[PDB]
């Protein structure tokens, strides 16, 4: 009818006052406490648990008895043994979720809640900051990686108005490295100033050090770091205007361990408040199995809550680790902490004085900033872009129009089979309409693939994804590129593309029957009838979705030409019946050279395109921009500029 | 040729005599040392006794290490397999029971070894079974219990980049601790149009929502049941609250013997050990006792354990994973029989499987048909050689 | 075997099902082989895939036929599989 609990404390006062409050709340059907020290050897704490707790039939122990040299205090295998009896255990020794995970440690709690909600409190706290674009990286590790995971769960929480919990970029680092200078270059590649990371204080010293070297730690980058990164020796390397945080009243075993006594009492009377309330067997040796009621007692721990404790009102968590904590924010004042205050679940405490941003920034700056030059890549589209070899100095030959206007070819760089060049085409003219709307420069590259990209499963990994520069747009390699291509569900599957005002067409061109594809002459092409399209083309997907594609796609896969330019070759060569290509582009080619007679059929008529990946100002800018494009004569211009360029 | 000081644990009911025979009945020619025999003995299941006779055993005796195993249910088998492994800096590979069980997310420096697939890789072979099940669309289930984001993770992952005709409806993850606000058993229950039912949860909770599903009856004949071996637990255990005729896979209880494959495993310890005997040509400084090993911790830096982490023995691959999972994992397909007990489904190993029978796991509508190909009326078809899938409606036929 | 035979004419003619003569009819490398006559009915009959004797699907499968004729996709595949090269 009395509680018997062995334990292991950090200091004598921990054990004595432990038994003291144990008496006090034991009155608040009686209970007492017994504790040990932190046993130096691993086996010392081990058999120590096998006796002082076990032989005591120990109720529970809230255990932090570190040197406070971090270390994620060893007694994980201890609470394990508590599982060997299914006896209760609650971690006092860690602010990491390492002490959380049940598959590792089932019975456990946190007087220092897992750092998960911490940076999440920095997430909703960024909603307070009202920041949007935010990028993140950290060193390779389970707690770190999965920490970023849970952060994404916070981001994933917003899944179900204007903008939102914008995730800028997710990077990662390895554990224990010196130079992030590559990832620093990624931060350069990061437009957003929001810097989300977590580490220890010394790796954080690498962060502010090499970051300042990259001028990342320089003013103009909003650094949200981890407490372990923030607190500690990093104070020497502390970034200017940076802030750091920790939960309210966490590090003091006085109020925190006192709270362990109080909630321990809520679970004592509560421990006496359930059916078949008792204590587990004592002897470790002599216990070969887990206590069934001891496990049921842990269910009571899942049922364990407290009205108000020594730290005040606190409940359990999903992990049962504390609850409703408050992380005290401290702004920098002359490289010294000026406390903003504690952000509870609902509550958040700003400072009295204005907090210091990393620089002299009064408010959170605007992170996302697009580049003036937006790199582009494509293959010459005879419909618009004709890329000629430039001058010996790379200059382009000044070329008047039929009207006489000295049209401007599009300077470019392209591969060896690397070389710069220029391109005469109406596409870059539409680009001049683009920068003409909102100024955007660009860097032109080439595209050697079978399309923009072709969703494709490679010879390895069987990974089906766009094969071509389209992945590089998914990769954003070229910042903003374009191709006069029709969109596909694959693009839909890939990313939102633009809507070109151009109206394209898709059919096969023949040299100059010849009915539609379904026509038996075409549907059953004879030996004399050979036809194909470019390998890995978009039409390759088109026919690649069809009932009869066996003959067409399959049988033509033999006849399939890799290069569409090569299809023009064998086409004018008339080495085959007809050539499947873009019927629009066919009209462009039939325009310049009528030696091929294109069909008159109508299939897959969409239009041109430009590089569009997820959120871009080109969303509405480019959308309504096109609305003007067709809405203005620039459309009719291209007609004149291109369609009217057809003599025959 | 150096004799490897070792201890092979025996606890509970176990016959280690034949183990002593075979371990003394073989000689390893390729390895530096020929095959050897050292066998630990234990009785009590108290982990305190595990530290006693074990931490006293390998340390007190002459050993550079030991391989401990038993058939018990111990999770602390893993908890102190890694905890005591790295705590001793000693590799721990469970050869049976709660020992051979795959540790979930061990410690960084944890020396405890392992063999098998990933639960990820497990459910992946299960996806291969779905190809055998030939269900293009699918769906799954999970609890909030662990492996949740993992099973869904590698699940949608395998369902992601592939060129396979894999498709799935969804998976309902939840927590049955409190009540169900929506009684979502029905809500997600009707949401399931796929016959295959694949859930992730504990066998007891599996009985909670499984029996709750019998109440829903959504298990009604024509569905299909994919179960985790962990969710399954004991083959001898056959809770009726779970779905009848459920399917699973795991390490072979029938085909794979503990003493035999365990002995071969010791021979693998010889394989990687001799590999390091050549390559490393040295070893870290061993200190037997805990306080002794307390000072010798820093003296342990193993890239040969890494070299050991990549290994093969007796033609089998001894290379473990970051989970310790066997680089070439082998497993036995499992099922729940008409016995109201489990059924042996087959054996699946490393992108290969031995199915129960040519016909699907026929239940107890479906009607057999057979004919000859006369085209255009009837055409035989060659399924995708790399895969076996096809476009359109093409279906297979019988070949003796 | 007998098809390429008749192609060479290894026998005077190749007898076969008017269906065999149908799939054989449309598809031909060159134009040589022709039907018995133009293809006039020889032993008018029709084929289907039955089931177990007095199967319950009897009236049901009958309705399935009612969907066959009541389909017109019979014309569809009547091209798809059954469109001939001869035409």
């Amino acid at each position: 009818k009395i509680v018997n609990i062995g334990a292991v404390l950090s200091t004598r006062k921990h054990e004595q006052m432990f038994r003291e409050a144990v008496n006090q709340a034991n009155k608040r059907i009686q209970l007492q406490a017994t504790s040990v020290t932190h046993k130096p050897n691993a086996i010392q704490m081990a058999l120590s648990v096998c006796e002082d707790l076990i032989s005591s039939q120990v109720y529970a122990i809230l255990v932090s008895h570190p040197p406070t040299p971090n270390d994620h205090f060893t007694p994980t295998p201890v609470s394990y043994t508590a599982g060997f009896y299914r006896i209760p255990v609650l971690g006092l020794t860690t602010r990491m979720s390492i002490y959380s995970d049940k598959s590792i440690h089932l019975s456990f709690l946190r007087t220092v809640p897992p750092y998960s909600h911490q940076s999440s409190v920095w997430f909703e706290m960024m909603r307070v900051y009202n920041w949007n674009h935010i990028i993140l990286l950290v060193s390779d590790d389970h707690e770190g990686r999965a920490a970023q995971k849970r952060l994404e769960t916070l981001l994933e929480e917003r899944e179900s108005n204007k903008r939102g919990p914008k995730a800028e970029k997710v990077l990662q680092f390895d554990p224990g490295t010196k130079n992030v200078t590559a990832l620093l270059m990624e931060a350069r590649e990061l437009e957003a100033r929001v810097i989300i990371l977590s580490a220890s204080e010394d790796d954080a010293a690498t962060v502010y050090r090499a970051a300042a070297m990259l001028d990342m730690t320089g003013s103009g980058y909003v650094w949200l770091v981890g407490e372990r990164e923030i607190s500690g020796n990093a104070l020497r390397y502390a970034p200017d205007g940076i802030i750091g945080l920790q939960l309210i009243n966490g590090k003091n075993e006085s109020a925190h361990i006192s709270d362990a006594v109080g909630v321990v009492a809520q679970a004592v009377h509560e421990l006496l408040e359930k059916e078949n309330i008792t204590d587990p067997p004592r002897g470790c040796v002599g216990n070969t199995n887990i206590w069934k009621t001891g496990p049921l007692f842990k269910r009571v721990l899942m049922s364990s809550k407290y009205a108000d404790g020594v730290t005040g009102r606190v409940e359990f968590n999903e992990d049962g680790d504390r609850k409703f904590a408050q992380y005290s924010i401290m702004n920098l004042q002359n490289r010294k902490l000026v406390q903003v205050g504690i952000y509870n679940g609902t509550h958040v405490i700003p400072n009295d004085r204005k907090i210091i941003w990393p620089g002299g920034e009064t408010e959170k700056p605007r992170g996302y900033q697009m580049s003036t030059r937006l790199k582009i890549v494509t293959i010459h589209q005879e419909p618009f872009v004709y890329v000629k070899p430039t001058m010996s100095d790379g200059t382009c030959k000044e070329e008047f129009t039929v009207n006489g206007d000295p049209v401007k070819k599009v300077i470019c760089t392209g591969p060896n089979d690397t070389v710069p060049q220029c391109c005469y085409g109406f596409c870059i003219d539409l680009l001049i309409k683009l920068a003409r709307t909102m100024q955007f420069t660009y860097e032109v590259h080439l595209v050697a693939d079978g399309k923009f990209g072709t969703q494709e499963r490679v010879q390895n990994s069987n990974k089906k994804e766009w094969n071509g520069m389209m992945g590089e747009l998914l990769s954003g390699q070229a910042d903003m590129i374009v191709a006069p291509l029709t969109i596909n569900n694959e693009r839909a599957q890939y990313i939102e593309f633009s809507k070109p005002f151009k109206y394209q067409g898709l059919t096969i061109l023949v040299k100059k029957r010849i009915t539609g594809i379904n026509d038996p002459r075409l549907r059953n092409p004879s030996d004399k009838f050979i036809y194909a399209t470019v390998k890995q083309s978009s039409v390759d997907i088109y026919f690649r979705r069809q009932v009869e594609l066996s003959t067409m796609y399959r049988h033509m896969e033999k006849h399939n030409y890799e290069s569409a330019a090569e299809a023009i070759q064998a086409v004018r060569d008339n080495k085959l019946h007809a050539f499947i290509w873009d019927s629009a582009v066919l009209e462009f080619e039939a325009s310049q050279k009528c030696d091929l007679v294109t069909t008159g059929e109508l299939f897959f008529r969409s239009g041109f395109g430009i590089g569009m990946r997820k959120d871009s100002p080109w969303k509405q800018q480019v959308s309504l921009s096109i609305l003007k494009s067709h809405e203005n004569g620039f459309m009719e211009d291209l007609d004149k500029t291109w369609v009217r360029y057809q003599e025959c | 040729p150096p004799s490897i000081g070792i201890a092979v644990i025996l606890v509970g009911t176990s016959d280690e005599v034949a183990i002593k025979d075979a371990h003394e009945k073989d000689d390893f020619h390729h390895l530096s040392v020929v095959p050897r025999v050292e066998l630990v003995a234990m009785n009590e299941t108290d982990p305190k006794s595990i530290i006693t006779r074990i931490c006293d055993l390998m340390s007190d005796r002459k050993i550079q290490g030991v391989v401990f195993a038993d058939d018990t249910d111990q999770e602390a088998i893993a908890q102190i397999l890694d905890f005591i492994s790295a705590q001793t800096l000693t590799p721990i590979l469970g050869i049976h029971g709660g020992s051979s069980m795959i540790m979930a997310d061990k410690d960084e420096s944890s020396m405890f070894f392992q063999f098998g697939p990933s639960i990820e890789q497990q459910a992946s072979v299960m996806l291969n079974i779905m190809e055998e099940y030939d269900w293009y669309i699918f769906s799954i289930v999970t609890t909030y219990f662990p492996g949740y984001q993992d099973f869904v993770n590698k699940i949608r992952s395998t369902i992601e980049n592939s060129f396979v005709g894999w498709e799935l409806e969804e998976v309902l993850l939840l927590d049955m601790s409190l009540d169900d606000g929506d009684s979502k058993i029905q809500n997600q229950l009707k949401k399931l149009q796929s016959p295959i039912i694949l859930l992730y949860c504990t066998k007891e909770e599996a009985t909670y929502i499984f029996e709750v599903a019998n109440s829903v009856g959504l298990t009604g004949y024509g569905y299909t049941w994919i179960v985790p071996s962990l969710v399954a637990g004991d083959t001898d255990t056959v809770p009726s609250e779970f779905p009848t005729g459920l399917i699973s896979v795991s390490y072979d209880e029938w085909d794979y013997g503990l003493p035999a494959r365990v002995r071969d495993g010791i021979a693998i310890i010889t394989t990687a050990a001799s590999d390091m005997l050549s390559e490393h040509s040295f070893i870290p400084e061993p200190k037997s006792s805990c306080y002794n090993t307390h000072e010798k911790r820093i003296y342990q830096s193993n890239m040969l354990n890494r070299y050991l982490i990549n290994v093969t023995f007796e033609g089998r691959d001894l290379s473990f994973s970051e989970d310790g999972y066997q680089m070439h994992p082998k497993l036995v397909i499992i099922l729940l029989n008409k016995e109201r007990k489990w059924e042996r489904v087959g054996k699946w190993k490393d992108k290969s499987l031995q199915m129960k029978y040519y016909v699907w796991p026929r239940m107890c509508d479906h009607l057999s048909i057979v004919t000859l190909e006369e085209a255009p009326f009837v055409i035989v078809e060659s399924v995708d050689p790399l895969s076996g899938t096809c476009m359109r409606n093409t279906v297979p036929c019988q070949k003796r | 075997d007998a098809l390429l035979s008749l192609k060479t004419g290894k026998l005077d003619a190749f007898i076969y099902d008017a269906a065999v003569l149908n799939y054989m009819a449309g598809r031909d490398e060159g134009c040589k082989l022709v039907t018995i006559g133009s293809g006039k009915v020889f032993a008018s009959t029709g084929y289907g895939i039955a089931i177990q004797k007095d199967s319950g699907w009897k009236r049901q499968v009958d309705l399935a036929i009612l969907q066959l004729f009541g389909d017109g996709e019979m014309e569809e595949l009547e091209a798809l599989w059954l469109t001939g090269i001869c035409h």
